[PDB]
RNA sequence: CCCCCGAAGGGGGUUUUUUUUUUUUA
């Protein structure tokens, strides 16, 4: 037990309840190994998503005429932790859940339905993590596939809050995600209509939505910041292949 | 392949029955199956039956080793293996298929991991004993809201079940039959019931990204017919405790924030009849029983 | 290295050893700057504007005497700031009715208490919770202050990290009221400065013997 | 120059235009799909990417790879979204017109083209879902020979009349749409694209020879690695693949006497950057 | 790359087996690729590296610790790889992940007692290979990484152990190279080309450390399609390159 | 493992120059199949190998030969499976360089060393045991009639394994893992006697045998 | 249905450890 919400309204890491962890994303790092990438910063979180494709489906199983094929593979690193894990994760459920979970978003973002007979790979590598490693993950493969030029309707925003005692957390670090219930919210665009709505921990009904609201600013504030890099990324690399 | 195949004709019959406030089985949309829950010969042993879906639960428990990081917890597991019987879309056991993962992480997540079932309690010595409590799901008909009455089942079950009573001297402890000393039930914390809500997209995907007037429809414990055609699908498992024990999203058709909130209250307003039905069909089983030791006893 | 962000705020890497029985792991977490901490000093201007309301919409209430004791010079118009030592043995003191009217409490002393007696951790913060018009001790955060916080320099132990911080506390706390006059004392027992380019430093004897009822509380404190 | 949209961002909210790819809309409304430039193209109203695999269109010219031998047909690879095909009768068999279908042929497709096999073709027509299908009956189309292959980004090469060209040193390129790319020596067809020519033309007997000229002397293989190293170097730079840049690129390259030298970052970049200059100077 | 037609292959061999040796690049024999490194940027990590290649190769180096008593565990190093789009099973991942192991053996891979702390306890450092991308035989690559990260290790300081809270000791040691050789026909050719290596008659793997050819020593199929025999003074000829082309590419990983 | 009977999981395990002899054709449910018990001073060993092929080929149409080479465990659990696939990568390159793999387009060729028995009595024995693993797989897959250049051969020295065709005059296979540092010459000279022995004994066992 | 021809034929849908019991009670 310790103060993760002191009377003055700070936290462990010196932030109020309401503000993000330092957001930070590049496009375009993996060039030669995939049509689209990403490398990603949220607080100590540091995650390689690569999209490779549209593609021809490796198996002539696997091909649907009518739209493209989605793959999600998440590979967390042994040393994302602060202690090395000695088993791999590559099988575990929770991974599992995850990989389906991101895949089941983005099948109703993506227009799969232009690119048929086609094969869209998705390869993510959680090089570091210190909580609220969903959102991140949400975010990073929105970057790499818009990055990739895969059509879709719109950004999803990933965060996470947690509730400690009357007062919400957002976007909440490894520590606090210990001895706390939180809530990950995969948000589409600017809108209120959630992607993602994931509960693992008991929470108090009554002060369920509360948690939610935080959350969906939070994740526009989080739209706001990936826009305003590929903006940037566009601003520069179309003015530049200019003469 | 083994794939359902669904006609233009029957896809549209549903979504437009559901634009006109019609259910195929002739339930309203807010309206969860009638819950039929039968005991039967040892504690442990459920039959759960909602509408045409089927499962059965069957618990059990042996004498195992604490995990050497966990030393004063007992072991709990629980397997939800599909198979053909249910239905031939179903692989024999595709432990790895999406919604067979889905389904086994959210009844984890609302059984096991809740603390539903007292873990400590099962602990017999610290040391070098404790006990190895397993539920096992058997799927005998699928028409839909499997994670549903996968956890009534297992719940019903684990509140049924009853480990036979022992008395430790040290190194050794001593294990009875019925005849020898009764039984005792395991320490169940709270009772987490899921609701499952299907979401149905009745205009364009872009009227549903980028358009007001949301028209998204949402249903409760859908049928085969129904989770077939669904663009969504939220599952929220909760107790009496007014306790969100977990929500589970996981992608699909985008909904409004204030709507799966509204799902989770109604949800809660469902689970408050099934948790008191559970409870009192438990009541009435011991009764029974009670009475038939009461007509045993004397002829 | 640290980043600055969007609203006053920054940020760096703590990064130490933890030493759990046995075995060796190195920790690394983000320490965020901020530019937004109230002195909570009814005498500040500055600060009541710079401020922002926490999880309840509250902005934090400026208790500190615009008019605190004032002693002989070199002291008037003057604040305690404490050090873990002297709340550790004179905590039965700072809970004295007639003395210790005004007092700063430093977030890093707060946590050296707290580590080191948790109890008399539990007395001082209940001392910062009942403050009132008989009793005033406010938490100041200087760690996530970018104008207070010192960064740990090599061959270092965390004593002298601590005090510094401590004494980088006092400083900026004199150069910030001193438009005001509102000097600061840093009561210890630690021998902790040896003259540098500064602050009033008393121990607890001397500070009492500055005081006006000096005769009533003398004997207030351990031997 | 033009707009610069993202995912989810209203481009009009005019219902007169037409929408083409890189949108989407509802009602009047009419939203961006991926993140580029806006195009108006007459009422065609479109999103352009900054990023995307090689799309085939009719009438383009690529060079690609035999990936798999199937039914009357061969799979080539592009480098687009997906797989051409290549249908046996859409290609020239070793002969003139007079050859008639047969199965006897259909059986040895494999020694016509296999797995593996480099050829120059023309994208016939389009299927539905945008693949390509491929003809080489030009006597310019063919499995290709006597020289290396390398690749660039396909948005890179800028397009003109031709894409295949005589260069210096007595060496051919052929800058396929795609971006895969293949320096050959110069050859005797390729020798007469001025303006016993018959002869000439009739001795490619063998179009699906797998064997390559006896005689290339080291002087044409030292060109072909150093125009890859220019071509290479140009695409490092992002600058526009075309002849004039390329044979600009080669002789300003010369300034390093050993073509190795060509593969280090600040010599890719002055090359580019000499190009560059000399181009804005003329 | 891979997958060349036989024309394709038939004109690299030519060139690359005629005297001297003519390279699709116009590489020397004995002349590496451009590669950048960066090292320091896992924050968690006790070392850190990550190697990029002209073609497209990425390779991420993890380098973690862990006290342990010698008694029982005697292997105080221990290498774990992983490529992308590799399964752990797969055969060349394990014959990589064994061979590195061996090059990095407390045995003689590297100075053991560097890593000692008190008679009965040390740490174990855990190597963690990230392949990201790989074009060619990754072995160099990865062992560059290693020696990368490996050279700006940091571990905590031992003041049952109790270690400082915010000084580190770097971690002193040299640690060895791997480097990949082509056999083609009659030449030696150091860092090939996916292409080079499509065609390559052979291959030699000779591991280099403290300024000596140091084992492990292999012969490998770069390919399934032209692997041929080679004659001896071949393999002399490779050892004897190596370490004349060594020590300049220890100094120009070492400067920093 | 719900494939096996592993019993209970609460119980623990229970701690506590040569001459040759070379036969084919023993095993019947597989194309070739070869036994080698090699015998030197204090130290035995005897190891069998079977060719399975050329068998089909799930996946695209391959131009040629596939082979595919496993080491099995005999009796103790002896050597690292790391070390093994390593070994058995190392085999596949050797017969990968023998093998005339051209003659089986869209084929695949599975061959299985069991290591039976290695017991030296002597008191990284994976260098000494490689050759006879080369020795038992061309003999294996001499008998199993697939077509091969040559008959790889191979030697073992100082922790130097080194696999000779054509006489000994060009090498297919490379091995040193450390077991000292001596010249490389002699451990060649030595290594290339040990093959030409070998060879002569191959040669031999597949004249009175086949 | 697109592809030629001319005015019908041929080809194609892509098999973490922040460091004296009980009861009522002024
Ligand atoms: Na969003
Ligand atoms: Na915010
Ligand atoms: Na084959
Ligand atoms: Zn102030």
């Amino acid at each position: 037990r310790l103060e993760i919400y002191s009377p003055e309204g700070l936290r462990l890491d010196g932030r109020r309840w309401n503000e993000l962890r330092r957001f930070e994303s590049s496009i375009n790092t993996h060039p030669h190994a995939a049509d689209g990438s990403s490398y990603m910063e949220q607080g100590n979180n540091k995650i390689i998503t690569l999209v490779k494709g549209p593609k021809e489906p490796r198996l002539k199983s696997q091909m649907d005429t009518s739209k493209a094929l989605l793959n999600v593979s998440v590979n967390i690193t042994k040393f994302s932790k602060f202690e090395r894990s000695k088993s791999s994760h590559k099988n575990e459920r929770r991974v599992l859940e995850i990989q389906t979970s991101l895949v089941r978003m983005f099948e109703k973002n993506v227009m799969l339905n232009i690119y048929p007979r086609t094969v869209i790979d998705i390869e993510i590598h959680v090089l570091e993590q210190d909580g609220g490693i969903m959102g991140s993950l949400i975010n990073g493969i929105t970057l790499a596939l818009i990055d990739a030029g895969i059509s879709m309707f719109d950004y999803i925003s990933g965060i996470s809050v947690g509730l400690y005692d009357t007062t919400p957390l957002l976007d909440t670090n490894s520590l606090e995600e210990n001895a706390m219930s939180t809530v990950t919210l995969g948000v589409v665009g600017k809108s209120e209509k959630l992607s993602l709505l994931l509960v693992e921990d008991k929470i108090p009904l009554d002060r369920l939505e509360n948690v939610l609201a935080i959350g969906i600013a939070g994740a526009h504030r989080v739209r706001d910041l990936m826009d305003e890099e590929l903006r940037k990324h566009a601003q520069k690399r179309v003015s530049n292949a200019s003469a | 392949a083994k794939d359902i195949e669904i006609s233009a004709s029957e896809s549209k019959f549903i979504l437009e029955a559901l634009r006109q406030n019609y259910r195929l089985d002739g339930r309203s949309f807010d309206q969860f199956r009638d819950v039929e829950i039968t005991f039967g010969k040892e504690f442990g042993d459920v039959s759960v039956k909602m509408g045409n879906t089927k499962v059965h639960c069957r618990i059990s428990c042996q004498i195992a080793q604490p995990y050497e990081d966990r030393p004063f917890e007992g072991l709990f597991v629980i397997s939800t293996e599909i198979s053909p019987m249910a239905g031939s879309q179903f692989e024999n056991g595709n432990i790895t298929g999406e919604d067979e993962v889905l389904c086994s992480r959210i009844i984890e997540k609302s059984v096991r991991r809740s603390g539903a079932l007292d873990v400590e309690g099962l602990c017999i010595v610290a040391g070098s004993k404790c006990w190895a409590v397993r539920a096992d799901v058997h799927f005998l008909d699928c028409d839909g809201g499997f994670i549903d009455a996968s956890c009534i089942a297992v719940m019903a079950g684990l509140m049924h079940f009853k480990k036979p009573d022992i008395t430790v001297h040290g190194e050794q402890i001593i294990v009875h039959p019925v005849n020898e000393r009764e039984p005792v039930p395991l320490g169940i914390l709270h009772i987490p019931i899921c609701v499952t809500f299907s979401f149905f997209n009745p205009q364009d995907t872009e009227e549903n990204i980028k358009g007001e007037t949301n028209s998204e429809i949402s249903i409760i414990d859908a049928t085969l017919k129904e989770e077939l055609l669904r663009d969504g699908v939220l599952t929220v498992t909760l107790n009496k405790n007014r306790e969100v024990v977990q929500v589970s999203k996981a992608g699909g058709l985008p909904m409004d924030a204030l709507t799966l909130m509204k799902c989770c209250h109604e949800a809660y307003s469902i689970i408050e009849k099934i948790t008191d039905q559970i409870l009192q069909l438990l009541k009435e089983d011991s009764e029974k029983r009670n009475k038939y030791a009461a007509m045993l006893t004397s002829e | 290295r640290r980043k600055r962000l969007a609203d006053g705020l920054s940020v760096t890497q703590k990064v130490f050893v933890r030493s759990r029985n046995g075995g060796a792991t190195k920790i690394v977490r983000e320490h965020y700057l901020r530019s937004d901490i109230p002195c909570l000093s009814r005498s500040c201007t500055k600060c009541p504007q710079i401020v922002v309301p926490d999880a309840q919409n509250e902005l934090p209430k400026f208790i500190l005497s615009d008019s605190p004791l004032e002693l002989s010079a070199p002291i008037g118009k003057h604040y305690v700031v404490l050090d873990t030592n002297v709340v550790l043995q004179a905590i039965d003191l700072l809970e004295n009715p007639n003395c210790f009217f005004d007092v700063i409490v430093p977030q890093i002393v707060l946590d050296e208490v707290r580590n080191k007696s948790y109890p008399v951790y539990t007395r001082l913060r209940t001392l910062c919770r009942d403050s009132d018009d008989h009793k005033r001790f406010i938490v100041f955060h200087n760690e996530f202050s970018e104008h207070t916080f010192v960064e740990r320099l090599p061959n270092e132990t965390i004593n002298d990290r601590n005090n510094r911080a401590i004494r980088k506390t006092c400083q900026w706390y004199s150069e910030h009221l001193k438009p005001y006059d509102i000097n600061v004392v840093l009561v210890t027992n630690d021998r902790l400065n040896r003259e540098a380019a500064n602050i009033i430093t008393k121990s607890l004897v001397q500070y009492i013997e500055l005081l006006p009822n000096a005769d009533d509380i003398r004997d207030s404190i351990p031997q | 120059d033009s707009q610069i949209v993202t995912p989810g961002e209203l481009v009009t909210d005019d219902p007169i235009w037409m929408r083409g790819h890189g949108t989407y809309f509802l009602d009047n409304m009419t939203y961006s799909s991926v993140a580029g430039t806006v195009s108006r193209v007459n009422r065609l109203l479109s999103v352009i990417p900054l990023k995307g695999r090689y799309a085939p269109e009719t009438g383009d010219h690529v060079v690609g790879r035999i990936a798999e031998v199937g039914n009357k047909r061969w799979k080539v690879d592009i480098g687009g979204k997906q797989h051409a095909v290549l249908m046996l009768g859409s290609v020239n068999l070793p002969g003139g017109i007079l050859r008639r279908k047969s199965e006897s042929d259909e059986l040895q497709m494999r020694s016509f083209l296999k797995e593996g096999d480099l050829l120059n073709a023309e994208v016939q027509s389009l299927f539905q879902d945008g693949s390509a299908s491929l003809h080489t009956r030009s006597l310019k189309y063919g499995k290709l020979r006597n020289g290396m292959f390398c690749q660039v980004p396909s948005s890179l090469i800028v397009r003109a009349k031709n894409h295949t060209h005589n260069l210096p040193g007595n060496i051919t390129v052929v800058l396929g749409v795609n971006g895969y790319i293949w320096l050959r020596k110069t050859s005797q067809m390729d020798l007469a694209r001025d303006t016993i020519t018959r002869l000439e033309e009739e001795s490619s007997w063998q179009i699906y020879s797998d064997e390559n000229d006896p005689s290339i002397s080291n002087n044409i293989r030292q060109a072909i690695c150093r125009y890859a190293n220019v071509i290479k170097a140009l695409a490092f730079c992002e600058i526009g693949i075309t002849q004039q840049r390329i044979v600009s690129a080669y002789e300003a390259s010369m300034v390093y006497s050993n073509v190795g030298e060509l593969i280090e970052k600040n010599v890719m970049e002055s090359i580019g950057s000499d190009i560059l200059t000399a181009e804005k100077m003329r | 790359h891979m997958s060349l037609s036989v024309a394709e292959k038939s004109y690299l061999y030519d060139s690359l087996a005629s005297t001297p040796s003519i390279r699709p690049d116009g590489r020397l024999p004995h002349q590496f690729r451009p590669i950048e490194i960066f090292t320091d940027f896992l924050p968690s990590s006790n070392g850190s590296s990550r190697i990029i290649a002209s073609d497209g190769s990425e390779c991420i180096v993890s380098i973690k610790s862990k006290v342990v008593d010698h008694h029982v565990e005697n292997e105080l190093l221990q290498v774990d790889v992983d490529i992308a789009g590799q399964r752990d099973d797969a055969l060349v991942v394990e014959t990589i992940t064994s061979l590195l192991n061996k090059v990095l053996k407390s045995g003689s891979g590297v100075d053991s007692s560097k890593l000692q702390l008190t008679k009965k306890y040390s740490f174990k450092i855990f190597v963690d290979v990230l392949v990201i991308s790989s074009h060619s035989h990754p072995i160099s690559l990865i062992s560059f990484a290693i020696y990368s990260a490996l050279n700006s290790t940091y571990l905590p300081k031992l003041i049952l152990p109790t270690f400082h809270d915010y000084d580190m000791v770097k971690l002193d040691i040299n640690p060895p190279l791997v480097f990949i050789l082509a056999v083609v026909g009659n030449n030696m050719l150091l860092d090939p080309a996916a292409n080079e290596s499509e065609v390559a008659n052979n291959g030699l793997i000779i591991s280099w450390s403290n300024g000596k050819i140091t084992s492990p020593i292999r012969s490998v199929a770069l390919n399934d399609s032209n692997v041929k025999s080679f004659k001896p003074h071949l393999l002399k000829q490779g050892l004897a390159m190596v370490e004349k082309y060594a020590p300049d590419v220890v100094r120009s990983l070492e400067n920093l | 493992d719900r494939r096996r009977l592993l019993g209970p999981a609460a119980a623990k395990p229970m701690a506590f120059e040569q001459e040759l002899s070379l036969h084919t054709g023993f095993i019947e449910n597989c194309n070739g199949s070869a036994l080698v018990e090699a015998r030197s001073l204090g130290h035995q060993t005897s190891l069998i190998t079977a060719v399975y092929g050329p068998r089909s080929i799930r996946g695209s149409f391959t131009s040629q030969g596939t082979i595919s080479i496993q080491l099995k465990n005999g009796l103790l659990e002896k050597y690292n499976t790391n070390e093994l696939k390593e070994v058995s990568s190392f085999l596949m390159g050797i017969f990968n360089s023998v093998v005339n793999l051209s003659r089986y387009p869209k084929s695949g060729i599975d061959i299985f060393v069991y290591l039976t028995y290695d017991k030296d009595l002597t008191n990284s024995q994976i260098s000494s045991l490689i050759p006879h693993c080369i020795t038992s797989i061309t003999l294996a897959l001499a008998d199993a009639g697939i077509e091969l250049v040559d008959m790889a051969g191979a030697g073992e020295a100082n922790g130097t394994v080194v696999s000779f065709i054509k006489n000994g005059e060009e090498i297919v296979g490379f091995w040193k893992d450390d077991g000292d540092d001596e010249d490389l010459l002699e451990c060649l000279d030595r290594c290339k006697e040990q093959y030409n022995r070998y060879r002569d004994l191959m040669i031999s066992c597949l004249m009175n045998q086949e």
